[PDB]
């Protein structure tokens, strides 16, 4: 649209991604690890 | 808390895959519903305000 | 003639004082004394109307059965806390007068010191005493001795949120 934007971002504030921590095996580094990988709403409660 | 964490930490530093012993018992081999299953750990965690906070009002009022 | 001429541009500088995309002229000019970096005096002799007296009460009587909740640094609430988890929380150097806060009267996230009746309920003196101990003999040498043994704490740029833990 020619207009400048270089000055700034375009983000008045900073998206930051908000998710609990907890701690588990991961199998695949084969470590015990801390992360906040959770199930996908697409999948929980409807089965385990 | 506390014991859970110390005990995966122990668990995971001998070679093992670390359990989470949860308050109030395991699960239920259920296939319907999935708040049955795990009916126990809920019901547990679901009085956690009682559990805790006072019943009376914390602060002081008319005074 | 003049007077009146002057009485409309005023009129007109009126009109669009608090424009803030219009450039002002007394925007960033020199002052009537040259700047020196001061602080509000802090006042001694305090005395409460009735009415300030009766609000504050029926404050507390809002507030009496409140739970709160606050944030950490990763952006995550923490924990369903009462009266006396906050104050344990404060005395163990957790949280502090910068931490977000929520209770039952708020619309939005607000830092401790800016809620109402919050640091007035946790600072019994017992609280005073407990957190001035923990903040002087406990995490100030921790922090001295974490800042000793490793070089990524830069010297030049330290923080000192221990140093005013105390209050
Ligand atoms: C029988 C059970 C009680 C035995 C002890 C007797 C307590 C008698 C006096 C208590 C009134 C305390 C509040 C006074 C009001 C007042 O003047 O506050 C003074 C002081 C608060 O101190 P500040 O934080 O102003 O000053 C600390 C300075 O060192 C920092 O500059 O409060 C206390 O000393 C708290 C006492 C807790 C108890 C200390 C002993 C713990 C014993 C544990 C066993």
């Amino acid at each position: 649209v020619y207009l400048p934007e270089g000055e700034k971002s375009f983000d008045i504030t900073s998206m930051t991604t908000t998710l609990p921590f907890y701690a588990g095996w991961d199998e695949s580094l084969k470590k015990f690890v801390v992360t906040n990988r959770l199930l996908s709403r697409r999948d929980a409660g409807l089965s385990v | 808390s506390c014991c859970n964490e110390q005990g995966m930490r122990r668990e995971a530093l001998s070679g093992k895959k670390p359990n989470l012993w949860l308050l109030g018992g395991g699960p239920r081999l259920v296939n319907d519903s999935w708040e049955r299953m795990w009916w126990n750990n809920l019901h547990w965690k679901r009085w956690k305000v009682p559990r805790t906070g006072p019943a009376f009002p914390q602060d002081m009022y008319w005074q | 003639g003049t007077q009146q001429e002057l009485a409309q541009m005023e009129a007109m500088e009126l009109a669009t004082l608090f424009d803030m995309s219009k450039p002002h002229p007394l925007d960033n000019a020199a002052p009537a004394t040259p700047w020196k970096g001061e602080l509000r005096p802090v006042p001694r002799k305090i005395v409460l109307s009735p009415y300030q007296y009766e609000m504050i009460n029926y404050q507390r009587m809002l507030m009496r059965k409140n739970i709160w909740y606050y944030r950490d640094r990763m952006n995550v609430p923490r924990g369903p806390c009462p009266l006396h988890v906050v104050k344990e929380a404060w005395v163990s150097g957790i949280v502090d007068e910068n931490t977000l806060f929520w209770g039952h009267g708020l619309y939005d996230w607000l830092p401790a010191k800016n809620i109402k009746l919050l640091l007035p309920m946790v600072r019994t003196p017992e609280v005073r005493f407990a957190t001035w101990i923990k903040r002087t003999f406990s995490l100030k040498p921790s922090l001295n001795r974490i800042r000793e043994q490793r070089k990524e704490h830069r010297d030049p740029q330290e923080a000192s949120l221990q140093v005013e833990l105390m209050r």
